[PDB]
């Protein structure tokens, strides 16, 4: 399973 | 950083001549991830060729595999074409069932 | 024994297509069990080995989900990035992201990862407590400072030791039948005349997996150290494995050479001569 809590996290 | 493609062409199963078998091109250690990859019958190009799924090592160097059915021969010779940022000219690699 | 799961992430610019290309991969160990790729007609989560198929369309659908803002979360740290290191638009970046966790044999989280390279080159890592960034670079000093402010090495935690385990153990169950395996190589030695007075000997080993190996060859009980050609590992496209390593050998005396395969597989090393 993917992490989907960073999937919004820039750089 | 660039750093240039290491090639292996090989059989999935050890070649006999007249069994059907996969030829593949190991092509390793580079980046950046734009490759061009041919698997070649006599020196022309094979169409009907799939790879696998982009990913890279723990130095972040990326890896693919390009295979294709095949059933080898005594005369018919296979080789890999390989171009990338970091080769001048495309890389031809021949088919060798002994390595 | 002793396991992981982790992801592969890529994502390259590309100067006027506007949108980077972000490929993901996961694996358990050695083995590839899913795939996304944003040049994909329809880009979807797919299944790549047999024993994750069994989820459900919620799975498939979340995951595609995930990985469709990640694509865009990427799309502007390689914009963030360029800013960093004052590099021009037209440019081709890559990004790259790896993390994971890895269980002992009672399913207790050993350790998590979670780090990113630029163009190749290490960028930002979480530390092994799980709670701090190592930095490469001044641009990875600006992420950390942005990432220390969010808190979010706490939300990488929380994956890392919440969902992450609990997901790879459900994996090691369902593919049992081929994750707790390890396939030890089938072996044999190849012999190959140079010219009159000398020969290569070839040890194959074949059909295996994990990956990790080691092979050696041994004149009377000695390694041979140099003098030994070897390949690097190579994938058989059935997700098993191959590698071979050779010496050349002076005709006659080719059986004081000796062959020694160790791998996971095998309990006892596998010692190997021609024929």
């Amino acid at each position: 399973h993917p992490n989907g809590y960073k999937s919004l996290s820039t750089l | 950083i660039q750093r240039t493609p290491k090639i292996q062409v090989y059989s999935r199963h050890p070649a006999e001549n007249g069994k059907s078998n996969f030829l593949n091109c190991y092509v390793s250690g580079f980046h950046p991830s734009d490759i061009e990859v041919d698997l070649l019958k006599n020196g022309e190009r094979i169409e009907k060729v799939e790879h696998s799924d982009l990913s890279f090592s723990k130095d972040w160097s990326f890896y693919l595999l390009y295979y294709t059915e095949f059933t080898p021969t005594e005369k018919d010779e296979y080789a890999c074409r390989v171009n990338h940022v970091t080769l001048s000219q495309p890389k031809i690699v021949k088919w060798d069932r002994d390595m | 024994g002793s396991h992981s799961m982790r992801y592969f992430y890529t994502s390259v610019s590309r100067p006027g297509r506007g949108e980077p290309r972000f490929i993901s991969v996961g694996y358990v160990d050695d083995t590839q069990f899913v795939r996304f790729d944003s040049d994909a007609a329809s880009p979807r989560e797919e299944p790549r080995a047999p024993w994750i198929e069994q989820e459900g369309p919620e799975y498939w659908d979340r995951n595609t989900q995930i990985y469709k803002a990640q694509a865009q979360t990427d799309r502007e740290s390689l914009r963030n990035l360029r800013g960093y290191y004052n590099q021009s638009e037209a440019g081709s970046h890559t990004l790259q992201s790896m993390y994971g966790c890895d269980v002992g044999p009672d399913g207790r989280l050993l350790r998590g990862h979670d780090q990113y390279a630029y163009d190749g080159k290490d960028y930002i890592a979480l530390n092994e407590d799980l709670r701090s960034w190592t930095a490469a670079d001044t641009a990875a000093q600006i992420t950390q400072r942005k990432w220390e402010a969010a808190r979010e090495a706490e939300q990488r935690r929380a994956y890392l030791e919440g969902e992450c385990v609990e997901w790879l153990r459900r994996y090691l169950e369902n593919g049992k039948d081929k994750l707790e395996r390890a396939d030890p190589p089938k072996t044999h030695v190849t012999h190959h005349p140079i010219s009159d007075h000398e020969a290569t000997l070839r040890c194959w080993a074949l059909g295996f997996y994990p990956a990790e190996i080691t092979l050696t060859w041994q004149r009377d009980g000695e390694d041979q150290t140099q003098d030994t050609e070897l390949v690097e590992t190579r994938p058989a496209g059935d997700r098993t494995f191959q590698k071979w390593a050779a010496v050349v050998v002076p005709s006659g005396e080719e059986q004081r050479y000796t062959c020694h395969v160790q791998h996971e597989g095998l309990p006892k090393p596998l010692t190997l001569r021609w024929e």
